[PDB]
């Protein structure tokens, strides 16, 4: 699934992510953009055989299984293919678990050379919430 | 802090009976509203989360819903085995908090706390959660712990980084360590008051696997 701006917008909002620890919605909006580009079906091979997946682009070295990927950690509990889904729900809830630890949203390197530090709130603009 | 009101404070009811409990909170909150049902102390089990998602192994008849500041569990046609406490959590800020719970009276993966039971006032408070059946490097981990007169507090958790969180009221008291090696995590609580009686739980942060819990005495003698 391909996703407008405003329509990801308010998705992100009824699944509670504007002020989510301490981030506002513009946050998750300007980093699904850059990392995916809106699409919950984005998948990405790395150079180390992990793959990138969905919307915000997990890691299945560290968050999910995919049984293909060497030291796989899984801390999101989850299947890669869960992150897939046209529904956000799983992406949402495994990238709340990312952002619990003190790292926050430089987990994720598109977020940090695009969004952070720029006005995100630019995001949301235009849409009724 | 969110602080969460819950009501009714206690409910009685019939077998196949409707019913529904209502949290709401100081703050607006997104989504960020989970549910626990607890029996006079057993671990806590998780129930709904994340305001209206399904848990799997969960019965069909609980369900939630609501946003923002007002959220309600529903329990369709109610059971007997659904005596017990319930208790709304946000996740949404840190510190995690819990509401002040409802009665409702009807008419893999291992882990052990282990330390004292009872101790001395002043004294250090050491407790150890061995886990079994993963890697500790394979989650976050938390300690929570239920005060004498029902009320829950979340003490802290420590994240893959190896950064932790921890409660405010704590006031510095507190530290939370992992040995790899060993597959343990630790609590430790600094200079001990009669106000730090409780049952100490460990849990993953997910809130899906719990200790047994134990309860830890302070006391002058």
């Amino acid at each position: 699934k391909v996703f407008g701006r405003c329509e990801l917008a308010a998705a992100m909002k009824r699944h509670g992510l504007d002020n989510y620890r301490g981030y506002s919605l513009g946050n998750w909006v300007c980093a699904a953009k850059f990392e995916s580009n809106f699409n919950t079906q984005a998948t990405n091979r790395n150079t180390d055989g992990s793959t990138d997946y969905g919307i915000l682009q997990i890691n299945s070295r560290w968050w999910c299984n995919d049984g293909r990927t060497p030291g796989s950690r899984n801390l999101c509990n989850i299947p890669c293919s869960a992150l897939l889904s046209s529904d956000i729900t799983a992406s949402v809830n495994c990238a709340k678990k990312i952002v619990s630890d003190g790292n926050g949203m430089n987990a994720w390197v598109a977020w940090r050379n695009r969004c952070k530090g720029t006005d995100v709130q630019a995001w949301i603009r235009g849409c009724r919430l | 802090d969110i602080v969460l009101t819950q009501s009714p404070a206690t409910l009685s009811v019939t077998p196949g009976n409707s019913v529904s409990l209502s949290c709401r909170a100081s703050q607006s909150i997104g989504n960020n509203l989970h549910w626990y049902q607890q029996k006079s102390h057993e671990s806590p089990r998780l129930l709904i989360k994340y305001a209206s998602q399904s848990i799997s192994g969960i019965p069909s008849r609980f369900s939630g819903s609501g946003s923002g500041t007002d959220f309600t569990l529903s329990i369709n046609s109610v059971e007997t085995e659904d005596f017990g406490m319930y208790f709304c959590q946000q996740s949404n800020s840190w510190p995690y908090t819990f509401g002040g719970g409802t009665k409702l009276e009807i008419t893999d993966i291992q882990l052990q706390e282990s330390g004292p039971s009872l101790v001395k006032p002043s004294q250090t408070l050491s407790l150890t959660c061995s886990v079994t059946g993963d890697s500790i490097t394979s989650d976050y981990w938390s300690w929570i712990r239920k005060f004498p007169g029902n009320r829950l507090e979340y003490m802290g958790y420590v994240s893959y980084s190896g950064s932790t969180y921890y409660n405010p009221s704590l006031k510095s008291r507190i530290s939370i360590t992992r040995d790899t090696s060993k597959n343990q995590y630790y609590l430790d609580l600094n200079s001990v008051t009669t106000e730090d009686t409780a049952t100490y739980y460990c849990a993953n942060w997910d809130g899906d696997y719990w200790g047994q819990g134990t309860l830890v005495t302070v006391s002058a003698a």
